[PDB]
């Protein structure tokens, strides 16, 4: 061959078992709003209804986890302390 | 503020302005000086993640030592809080180097197929890195595709 | 002698240890390759210059085509 | 053919990025004396102004590193503790 390639410097992305067809706390989606939204409108007023995602690469709704602080202070598929390293999806 | 992260970015990215220490010192003292009378610290933060970003995944060797003189002035200046954030990155790459080190281990294991060369890859987390845009999708070098299967794989 | 001039031959053997740690490297992944027929055994030591003085003024000259692809291969990895 | 080659048992040297061209404490050279030097002569009076190597593979002028001994007291380029293996290119 003219061209061949010798050395390959890929960058994987990983991802854990977030489900993004069942919210781990609220069981809808990874997106399509939340239990306690339901509707897409449902009296918005801005704010907002994103996706949140932690230092343990898990990714939730942000009310769904908002609220979640409440109850514990641990993600619950792991035992690691959930930190906001990023906001929507 | 974005043009002070580029500022910053040209001065760390090679030593060529100043080889001796001194010289380096007095600068970032000064470029830190001219940042504490600054506002909207925020894109300050976002460009200089950005940044690393941009130097951290292109060719090495931009000073590893310096970096420590960075996190320490960042520390000094914003506290534990945005360069936390820059702390938690550095800590990826010392996985992406080490999951590097187990995939060229794992080489050493097989060493069958051409598939695998010099297969540098680096392993990150979604949270620390932004999204380039949708993660884009088109046809690969195959030797190298089933490389990057059999990485997967492991 | 005493801890002086034996700090620098244990410095010695640290280098030897280094040259046959970066040969079994490099063997390790020629088996990998295995693209033309120059290495069909190759045993390569990596020294340090400060333990091991220059011979004379570093010579070259042509390789023979076997070492030549040998040498590139060791040098690519 | 009549003779080939079979084992070879090349011995390879390696340096690391000293910067032959740029001096990493005095940004001048590998060689032709140093800032504090400058001129060929700049009254000599024997004593040297040759190239210093460490352990670490690292060649500055041993001027540079013997004045930079009183600043730090590891190499500048990596975190080791700088020797004096050689003395001289
Ligand atoms: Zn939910
Ligand atoms: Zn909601
Ligand atoms: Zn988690
Ligand atoms: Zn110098
Ligand atoms: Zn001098
Ligand atoms: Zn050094």
């Amino acid at each position: 061959k003219r061209f061949e390639v010798k050395k390959w410097n890929a960058v994987a992305l990983w991802a854990w078992d977030i489900v993004v067809d069942n919210c781990a706390i609220c069981r809808n989606h990874i997106m399509d709003l939340c239990i306690e939204c339901q509707a897409n409108q449902a009296s918005a007023t801005s704010e907002e209804c994103t996706v949140a995602w932690g230092v343990c690469n898990h990714a939730f709704h942000f009310h769904c986890i908002s609220r979640w602080l409440k109850t514990r202070q641990v993600c619950p598929l792991d035992n690691r302390e959930w930190e906001f390293q990023k906001y929507g999806h | 503020p974005e043009y002070l992260s580029l500022f910053i970015d040209d001065k760390l990215k090679k030593g060529v302005k100043g080889l001796t220490e001194q010289e380096v010192e007095t600068i970032l003292d000064k470029a830190m000086v001219l940042f504490r009378f600054m506002q909207e610290k925020d894109v300050f933060e976002r460009y200089y993640k950005q940044h690393l970003a941009r130097r951290l995944l292109t060719n090495k060797s931009v000073s590893d030592d310096s970096e420590k003189n960075m996190i320490s002035k960042l520390k000094t200046e914003c506290g534990c809080q945005f360069t936390s954030k820059l702390e938690g990155m550095f800590r990826d790459m010392s996985i992406s180097n080490t999951t590097m080190d187990e995939f060229r281990q794992h080489l050493q294991a097989t060493g069958v197929s051409l598939g695998g060369v010099d297969l540098t890859v680096r392993v990150l987390t979604t949270g620390y890195w932004p999204t380039q845009s949708a993660t884009p999708k088109c046809n690969i070098p195959p030797a190298p595709r089933h490389a990057f299967e059999i990485f997967r794989r492991f």
